[PDB]
């Protein structure tokens, strides 16, 4: 509560990994919603 | 009707919306310079040689990829438009080698053709030159790539004519390179048409190799017999001789292109 | 009242209260300093209110062009077809000179990620698509931390902040290209395909990523929508000169005692900026020789101009240069100002995709004219040539990059002249 | 070396051996669902970056595995391999430094960087040591402009150095330790290195300069 404006609050990142990002991408699937659909599989379909 | 009224230096013409500013000057006659745009392949607007002036617009658009809007005057002959030819045709000779006696290209060549007719006359070029390292794509197309001006006319053609995605540009910059990154051969019943459409000697035919001159063949309009097609062809003849087959174009048959059997 | 004077933001009204990272950069604080507040209120009253909004604040692009962004963000604005919309949030962060937006994305996450949210209810988008350059890898991991914070917490995904609108948030990384920050190029790369800039027509707003209707903002372009919808269109117009309103963040680097990023209000005078926040020229404001005012791509302006230019965009037209990112580089007479315009051309040479030919071919030419300036070896005569050459890449090519290529040599010809010249005559003497 | 066309060679041939783990076989399967169905080329660019943090650089095989699952043509994965500059297409090592030479980290002396590590790892730029530890190369702007000069090693910034913070950097890595990323200097991020002249008073709280009716 203290508004001790002296120290770097953004330190988290040192512990971050190879595969940080993608194991965060992981875990956000379950909240993503329904992609759209152009219709084919691809644009060679 | 739906037609929208524009004008080519001046004179009106009825085009149908969606029309590029290089079709429009078409109907009037006009041929805007090319390199990168053909009639039968998707749009990439990349070569920039088909540049031209819209009166009362600051900026030139690419006439192959723009299209027209009601009551635009196209100024192909103008002052802004000559001279970003010379400007486009004078980076495409840059790096672009000494080659036109030990090429096949030379005679019927698009990039000798357009720098007579649009380009400067001289150089202002004082640097080195790029050399780019030849690829092999099979035995009947030759490649001298350090011809190539990046147009990927080849790139369009091979992917969208003949199905073929096996041609692509690797690396960027003054050293994007058109190929195939592997050692592959792109072998198809239709491969040795990028030799035609290749505006540069970068891709030409082995059999054909050294052999003539376009000035010199006599050009007889026939008829290919190898399949039931009925491919329109045109027969090259020098001193009694047959130097070579090129395809001649029917639209309701062949369109332009003929089998690799037929050529 | 008309302001006359401006600068000295006070940090009340500034905006990225967070910019340093001494506070707590998660969600918890972030609601502490005023983010993600009433943030329902806002998408209830729909996307004519909120652009309304964006149009009276005179906001511009940040990300360099610096476009009006109210008008831009309403071609979207338009009945469906059947396609979904999108936005795309450009945080390529590739302009030399240019780390802005790096602060962003790491320290005000969560004023981004509503930003997506207003910005995207304003455009009638579905979800958000953040392209962030792959070197920012610890950076977008906290992009990523705070996206699932939100989404845990109710504020995107299917019904966002309590309103009934679905939204999400992607982050996707690039692979290395100064060339994926143009908005078309960087479509392209997230498709999958090389980034290449498309050319316009059709545009983005007509057929974008994936063919559909797509609006790309810079980061703080973005970043800054959530505020002006909360204290107001007219709050933020208050800032500035006419027509360049708002407050803006400048990274100040090169030859100066205490290179920083700050932000500070629009059209502050340059001078003041340098000594005030930066900590002034190194050896004072006499050993100052030219300064780039806002990344690479602008012409630089001399000691002469610097003393009386304002930084906006119209102040710095006025110098025959561009605001751009605010990216301000400082050289001091210690500089070789050939060298160092050298090097720039030499990073374009190493960043056009190569498409189109004005650019493949003539920067690479400029890159190797200039290396024998910097050595002299030359004739008076070039530099009229490479003037030439310069012009005939600008307004050419499919994209900016090569007006930014030959923006840096011109401005080099137009103001030191002199000193190019005085290095081939040494040359000359030397080889004779 | 800055080679755009691929020869096979007995270590990097179709045949080489590569397959994406389990576990990264679920992670491609996240990013890509990231994407509008019927787009699914969309990911050819984070799954590369996968294959590549998996096995270090992309062998011909790698680049081969990821057209069959995104069922993309190779050619089309080739292009972008080549297209940009993060992906590997030989063998690096184990700490890849990128030492950021664009014109404001040279106006700050990254040449003495550059020169510093030449000296003490005995390589010079583009090279690779005797044991395959370290990889150096320049490279264009990093976006750490202000905190200049600075360098990349494999994912972590390095900032503000001096020919003798880059000295330390280089011989805790040789030991073993990861040294913290961030600025070397006493400064924790891009504040002015004079103690901040803004946002130095507390910032406001919810609800402050809320317009009208919001
Ligand atoms: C070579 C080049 C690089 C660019 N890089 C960026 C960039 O890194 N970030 C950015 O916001 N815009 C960049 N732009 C500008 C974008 O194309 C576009 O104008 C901008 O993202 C639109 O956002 P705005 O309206 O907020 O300015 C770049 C343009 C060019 C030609
Ligand atoms: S491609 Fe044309 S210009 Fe080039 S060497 Fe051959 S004939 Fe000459
Ligand atoms: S090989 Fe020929 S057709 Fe293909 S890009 Fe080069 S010049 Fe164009
Ligand atoms: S101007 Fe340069 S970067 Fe832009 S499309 Fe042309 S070659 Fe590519
Ligand atoms: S023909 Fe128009 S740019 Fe090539
Ligand atoms: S110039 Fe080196 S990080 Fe920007
Ligand atoms: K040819």
């Amino acid at each position: 509560e203290p508004f001790d404006n002296t120290t770097y609050k953004n330190l988290q990142h040192h512990d971050y990994s190879t595969y940080t990002f993608l194991d965060l991408n992981l875990d956000l699937s379950k909240f993503r919603m329904p992609q759209p659909s152009s219709g084919r599989e691809s644009p060679r379909h | 009707s739906n037609l929208i009224e524009v004008f080519v230096d001046g004179q009106s013409v009825m085009v149908e919306p969606g029309t590029t500013v290089l079709q429009a000057c078409e109907k009037v006659g006009m041929q805007i310079p090319r390199f990168c745009y053909h009639e039968r392949l998707s749009v990439a607007g990349n070569c920039r040689m088909c540049l031209v002036e819209i009166e009362k617009a600051p900026k030139v658009v690419a006439a192959c990829a723009m299209p027209v809007m009601k009551g635009w005057n196209i100024l192909t002959n103008s002052e802004k438009t000559k001279k970003a030819r010379e400007g486009v045709m004078e980076f495409l000779l840059a790096n672009h080698p000494l080659d036109c006696p030990i090429c096949d290209q030379g005679g019927e060549c698009d990039l000798q053709d357009q720098s007579m007719m649009f380009g400067s006359d001289r150089s202002r070029f004082l640097e080195g030159k790029r050399a780019v390292e030849d690829k092999n794509i099979g035995p009947l197309v030759k490649t001298i790539m350090t011809r190539c001006i990046q147009c990927t006319r080849c790139i369009r053609f091979a992917s969208e004519i003949a199905g073929v995605d096996d041609l692509g540009t690797t690396g960027r910059g003054n050293d994007m390179q058109v190929g195939t990154y592997i050692e592959k051969m792109f072998m198809s019943e239709l491969s040795g048409n990028i030799i035609d459409i290749c505006p540069v000697g970068a891709l030409t035919s082995k059999p054909y190799a050294f052999t003539a001159r376009p000035w010199e063949t006599r050009k007889t309009e026939s008829i290919d017999v190898m399949d039931a097609v009925g491919s329109n062809i045109v027969v090259s003849t020098r001193t009694g001789e047959v130097m070579r087959i090129l395809p001649r174009m029917h639209e309701d048959i062949n369109e332009e292109w003929i089998s690799d059997k037929t050529r | 009242p008309k302001k006359t004077s401006f600068g000295s933001l006070k940090d009340e009204d500034r905006i990225f209260t967070n910019l340093y990272g001494r506070h707590d950069w998660r969600l918890k604080g972030a609601q502490s300093r005023g983010d993600w507040y009433k943030t329902k209120e806002i998408l209830l009253k729909g996307p004519d209110w909120i652009l309304g909004e964006v149009k009276t604040s005179g906001l511009r692009g940040r990300g360099g062009a610096g476009f009006p962004t109210g008008l831009k963000w309403s071609f979207m604005n338009k009945p469906s077809d059947g396609r979904p919309k999108y936005l795309v949030v450009n945080a390529d962060e590739g302009e030399p000179g240019t780390c802005k937006d790096r602060e962003i994305i790491r320290h005000d996450p969560h004023k981004l990620v509503e930003g997506c949210l207003v910005g995207g209810r304003a455009m009638g988008a579905r979800a958000a698509y953040i392209y962030i350059r792959g070197e920012f890898y610890n950076e977008a991991s906290n992009l990523q931390v705070a996206i699932r914070e939100a989404y845990e917490a109710g504020l995107i995904g299917k019904n966002a902040c309590g309103s009934g609108y679905d939204f999400d948030v992607f982050v996707v990384r690039g692979a290395g290209a100064y060339i994926c920050g143009e908005e078309t190029a960087l479509i392209e790369s997230i498709e999958g395909k090389q980034g290449k800039p498309r050319l316009k027509p059709p545009f983005p707003a007509d057929v974008g990523v994936f063919g559909c209707p797509t609006t790309v903002a810079n980061v703080e372009t973005v970043a800054v929508s959530p505020t002006i919808c909360r204290r107001g269109g007219a709050w933020f117009a208050s800032f500035g000169r006419e027509r360049n309103s708002g407050t803006k963040l400048f990274n100040i680097s090169g030859h100066v005692n205490n290179p920083c990023t700050v932000e500070e209000e629009m059209s502050v005078p340059l001078k003041e900026l340098i000594e005030k926040h930066a900590g002034g020229v190194t050896g004072g404001w006499d050993n100052l020789l030219a300064v780039i005012p806002g990344g690479s791509s602008t012409p630089l302006i001399p000691k002469s101009v610097c003393e009386t230019v304002l930084m906006d965009f119209d102040a710095l037209i006025q110098a025959q240069t561009g605001l751009g990112t605010a990216a301000v580089i400082v050289m001091d007479r210690s500089t070789d100002i050939v060298k160092a315009i050298a090097r720039l051309i030499e990073f374009y040479k190493h960043e056009s995709c190569g498409q189109c030919t004005p650019c493949r071919e003539g920067v690479d030419w400029m890159n190797k004219v200039m290396a024998r300036f910097v050595r002299g070896d030359a004739r008076p005569a070039e530099i009229d040539s490479l003037w030439e050459i310069s012009k005939q890449i600008e307004g050419h090519t499919i994209c900016a990059l090569g007006d930014g290529a030959a923006w840096p040599v011109q401005g080099l010809i137009r103001h030191f002249r002199p000193e190019l010249e005085e290095r081939m005559q040494q040359f000359a003497q030397q080889h004779q | 070396g800055a080679l755009f066309v691929h020869r096979d060679t007995p270590e990097n041939n179709p045949e080489t051996p590569f397959d994406f783990t389990p576990e990264n076989y679920k992670r491609i399967e996240a990013i890509v669902k990231n994407y509008p169905e019927g787009h699914k080329a969309a990911a050819v660019l984070p799954v590369l970056d996968l294959a590549q943090r998996q096995n270090g650089w992309l062998p011909i095989s790698a680049m081969n595995k990821v057209a069959e699952i995104l069922q993309v043509p190779p050619m089309r994965v080739y292009e972008v391999a080549t297209f940009y500059t993060m992906y590997n297409r030989k063998p690096v090592g184990k700490y890849h430094i990128q030492v950021c030479t664009t014109t404001p980290c040279m106006l700050r002396n990254s040449d003495s960087i550059l020169e510093a590590i030449q000296k003490k790892l005995g390589i010079k730029v583009g090279e690779t040591t005797p044991d395959k530890l370290f990889t150096l190369i320049e490279v264009e702007c990093l976006g750490a402009c202000v905190n200049a000069p600075m360098v990349q090693i494999n994912d972590n910034y390095y900032e503000d150095l001096t020919p003798k913070d880059i000295e330390e950097i280089i011989d805790e890595l040789k030991a073993g330790k990861i040294p913290k990323p961030g600025p070397r200097s006493g400064r924790f991020s891009c504040e002015p290195a004079g103690g901040l002249t803004s946002l130095t008073e507390p910032p406001k709280g919810p609800g402050f300069g809320v317009q009208a009716g919001l």
